């Protein structure tokens, strides 16, 4: 079959710098290649075909060219909502590259830390859960460690974060601490690190 | 408006099958090839199977040639994959996409693969199928900075995905963050949603999450308070 192949896997760039992704061939399939982008949640989205054909509507600092085995897809000024998996197809057979995630550089920004306690709601059903938010940071890095009692936690927290935000670029991250109602009746603390606080953060309650 | 729209996916034990299906509008049906497209979760996209407008010649890709069988039925303008010993791999979201027109051979006033479905999950499990709870994450003196409060709603321990969430039914979408599930050891998934508002805003607004996991037929309204 015909293999394709993408670089670099991610990038990450600022608001105006040109971005050049590369797409390749394992043997030549001369024009017949389309670039796709997909934000997340959403559904593919056709940006270039032949090559270098720009599909009805999508923007103007879109370009694709190459010709044979070595693609390009240029972003001549990047901007906040270009944030995407971009995927090469070759267009004979239908087979995708592996895409290329591009990420939104910008200023450093520390994230607003709030905490949750259990709902009563909850506890009725002998279950507790801890939920620690980090709001609307920059870089994605962050570190969270639960403390109870101040004795440290491990394996019983799960992360997940948001895709980018296509007007501010920022990230938000939940870590949720799950516990039984019994091992919750026994102070409890969310401790944040992350390039933007000069120190790390403890966002903490009682009972 | 050039439309498809599917259906069929669902919930089916390792081995079994399944039936997608997707209906076309806005478009000379008959005239398209028309393929099929999967994308596992936090993967790539990969192409499936195709078949030519009068179905005349079908392809697969090498991982369900022997298991999975394309059909149209253009009188009907509707596209069929049967899917047949489903195993983990297969689980994903699976789109309709409409392919080249027949007439145009060179593509020189035609574009493949513009069009696409919204899209459909299969789950591959022997697990069983469970409705959400739904807690407030209820906003307070430690969840606020300024002008700004957050809450939000835990939706925990349901099976299989998806899961939908909005504030006050559409009306309220600035500053939400519905957060992507994670699968909890114990085989269930769980997300939170919050969104953050006006502190001054906590005594003349009311803020309710819908939740709906048409899987189970749960829908649920939280309302959730200082």
């Amino acid at each position: 079959d015909i293999q394709m192949t993408q670089s670099p896997s991610t990038l990450s760039a600022s608001v105006g710098d040109r971005v050049t992704i590369t797409c390749r061939a394992s043997q030549s399939i001369s024009r017949w290649l389309a670039w796709y982008q997909q934000k997340p949640g959403k559904v593919p989205k056709l940006l270039i075909y032949k090559a270098s054909s720009l599909e009805s509507g999508v923007p103007s600092r879109f370009s694709g060219s190459g010709s044979g085995t070595e693609f390009t897809l240029t972003i001549s000024s990047l901007q906040p909502d270009d944030f995407a998996t971009y995927y090469c197809q070759q267009y004979n057979s239908y087979s995708f590259g592996p895409g290329t995630k591009v990420d939104i550089k910008r200023t450093v920004a520390a994230p607003s830390v709030f905490i949750f306690p259990p709902s009563d709601e909850q506890l009725k059903s002998g279950t507790a859960s801890v939920v620690c938010l980090l709001n609307n940071f920059y870089p994605r890095e962050a570190k969270v460690q639960w403390k109870v009692d101040n004795a440290l936690q491990s394996g019983n927290s799960q992360e997940s974060v948001t895709e980018q935000d296509s007007k501010d670029s920022t990230y938000s991250l939940s870590s949720t601490l799950t516990l039984s109602k019994a091992d919750y009746e026994k102070v409890y603390a969310c401790e944040v690190t992350h390039q933007g606080l000069s120190s790390p953060v403890t966002k903490s309650f009682n009972r | 408006e050039v439309q498809l729209v599917e259906s069929g996916g669902g919930l089916v034990q390792p081995g079994r099958s399944l039936r997608l299906s997707c209906a076309a509008s806005g478009f000379t049906f008959n005239d398209y090839a028309m393929h099929w497209v999967r994308q596992a979760p936090g993967k790539g996209l990969e192409w499936v199977s195709g078949i030519s407008w009068d179905s005349s010649s079908i392809g697969y890709a090498d991982s369900v040639k022997g298991r999975f069988t394309i059909s149209r039925d253009n009188a009907k303008n509707s596209l069929y994959l049967q899917m047949n010993s489903l195993r983990a791999e297969d689980m994903a979201l699976y789109y309709c996409v409409k392919g080249r027109d027949y007439y145009d051979s060179g593509g020189y006033f035609t574009v493949a693969f513009d069009i696409w479905g919204q899209g459909t999950m299969v789950t591959v499990s022997s697990a069983s199928t469970k409705g959400p709870s739904v807690f407030p994450l209820a906003p307070s003196s430690k969840s606020t900075s300024g002008g700004t409060a957050a809450l939000g709603c835990l939706v925990k321990d349901y099976f299989p995905e998806p899961v939908t969430v909005s504030w006050n039914s559409g009306a309220l979408t600035s500053g939400v963050h519905t957060f992507p599930a994670v699968l909890q050891s114990s085989g269930l998934y769980s997300l939170s949603s919050v969104v953050t508002v006006p502190s001054s805003s906590l005594g003349t607004q009311t803020y309710i999450c819908n939740v709906n996991h048409k899987p189970s037929n749960t829908k649920v309204d939280k309302k959730v308070e200082p």
